[PDB]
């Protein structure tokens, strides 16, 4: 019923910098407003209540300030750990609701991310599939291509990537991909090579395998 | 001190009726003020607020979701209950439950850590876990790379620890996908020196609960 609007709906900063993370409610709630950072699986975690209290548990650089319309969250010292979802959620009033969320990434220097290589276990191919896997690990920024090729010719429609959330300790990202043939389509071919490109370095790196050995 | 615990991950068949259990210690749903919550949240979505309870019985419910829903509480058993009838595929989400941090304001101080739901009428099925052996090819200078692929489970969530949780750091246990057979996969992997890989024996711990399978692997270069 009263809804609650967040704005901006990413941020990125730097540490040492200050977070402010507004919420718009569509009808007065007076000052009646609550903040909660939500870190990946995690449950919330509640940081101001009406308004502007800081909750029991709460480092002082968190504040909030407003009253009826228009509420501001503000993070002062931004260190790797403020990575989250922050969300605001009305009190006042019957049905009781949240913001769609505001998610702030840590920024950090540049990293590059080593990467592995890894063939299907025998023990996989015997149930007539292979996951050729290629690990991409703690890097920065976000932003990484990879490149699957089997004897020299490109992949397309074959391969799987999932990210992690932002690590809390040192802002770094991994990413898993996964190249899924058949067997039979598996042992057909020589050389499995995972090419990587990533902002930390001067020229695309691979990683490779001559199948079996 | 206070805590409390949501009853395990559930697999719930479309039209079928959820039944969560929160378990609670550090307090009584009794003494005047306390009061405990339900919020969920679908995956990459935002909170919502299900019903609430307080110490006098006095009950309040989310009014889209009013006629599917119940919650109750029994002291002695320090477990309050919440009840929601005719599950849809839209209900998939993680649960929470939670107390209210003061005696009338609607905000919350302390949450269990949430459990997820799955509306679905497929079948569990437990995971097959393959190793992602330390090679040469996952040993850049000084530190190697291995893992375990956890595959062909349903529902979520899975569990992945190294040597029954003595091993936590440089692991990455990544978020599971769903491949075109309907069943989650993913891959956990860890990063240790690799004078080590001759010693030190390395296993991982897969935990699915749904499915009621345990799972443990060596991790072993070959």
């Amino acid at each position: 019923e009263i809804v609650l609007t967040q704005s901006p709906a990413t941020l990125s900063l730097s540490p040492g910098e200050r977070a402010t993370l507004s919420c718009r409610a569509s009808k007065s709630i007076s000052k009646y407003l609550a903040w909660y950072q939500q870190k990946p699986g995690q449950a919330p975690r509640l940081l101001i209540y009406s308004g502007s209290t800081l909750q029991s548990g709460i480092p002082a650089r968190f504040s909030g300030s407003g009253s009826g319309t228009d509420f501001t969250l503000t993070i002062s010292s931004l260190e790797p750990e403020d990575f989250a979802v922050y969300y605001c959620q009305q009190h006042n009033e019957y049905p009781y609701t949240f913001g769609q969320g505001t998610k702030l990434e840590i920024k950090r220097t540049v990293a590059a991310p080593s990467v592995f290589i890894f063939p299907p276990s025998d023990e996989q191919l015997k149930s007539g599939t292979a996951s050729v896997v290629c690990l991409l690990n703690n890097f920065y920024p976000r932003e990484a291509k990879v490149q699957w090729k089997v004897d020299n010719a490109l992949q397309s429609g074959n391969s799987q990537e999932s990210v992690t959330e932002q690590d809390s300790k040192d802002s770094t990202y991994s990413l898993s991909s996964t190249l899924t043939l058949s067997k039979a389509d598996y042992e057909k071919h020589k050389v499995y090579a995972c090419e990587v490109t990533h902002q930390g370095l001067s020229s695309p790196v691979t990683k490779s395998f001559n199948r079996g050995e | 001190q206070v805590t409390l615990k949501e009853s395990g991950p559930v697999l719930v068949k479309p039209t079928e009726t959820l039944t969560l259990t929160c378990t609670v210690s550090g307090f009584s749903l009794s003494t005047y003020g306390m009061g405990v919550g339900w919020i969920r949240q679908p995956p990459g979505k935002a909170l919502e607020w299900l019903a609430h309870i307080w110490w006098d019985d006095v009950k309040r419910y989310n009014p889209a979701l009013k006629s599917r829903l119940t919650i109750s509480k029994d002291t002695s058993k320090s477990q309050v209950v919440l009840t929601m009838t005719n599950m849809d595929p839209v209900d998939t989400a993680t649960y929470y439950c939670a107390r209210m941090g003061s005696d009338y304001d609607v905000w919350f101080d302390y949450w269990g850590q949430g459990t997820l739901v799955t509306v679905s009428s497929a079948s569990t099925k437990g995971p097959s876990v393959f190793p992602l052996a330390p090679s040469s090819k996952s040993t850049s200078g000084g530190t190697a790379a291995l893992g375990c692929l956890v595959k062909d489970y349903f529902p979520e969530p899975v569990t992945v620890s190294w040597n029954s949780g003595a091993l936590t750091s440089g692991v990455h246990t990544f978020p599971a996908v769903l491949q075109s057979s309907g069943l989650y996969s993913l891959s956990s992997v860890v990063t240790v020196p690799s004078s080590s890989l001759g010693t030190q024996t390395y296993i991982c711990n897969v935990n699915h609960k749904p499915s009621n399978t345990k799972v443990d692997k060596k991790v072993e270069p070959k």
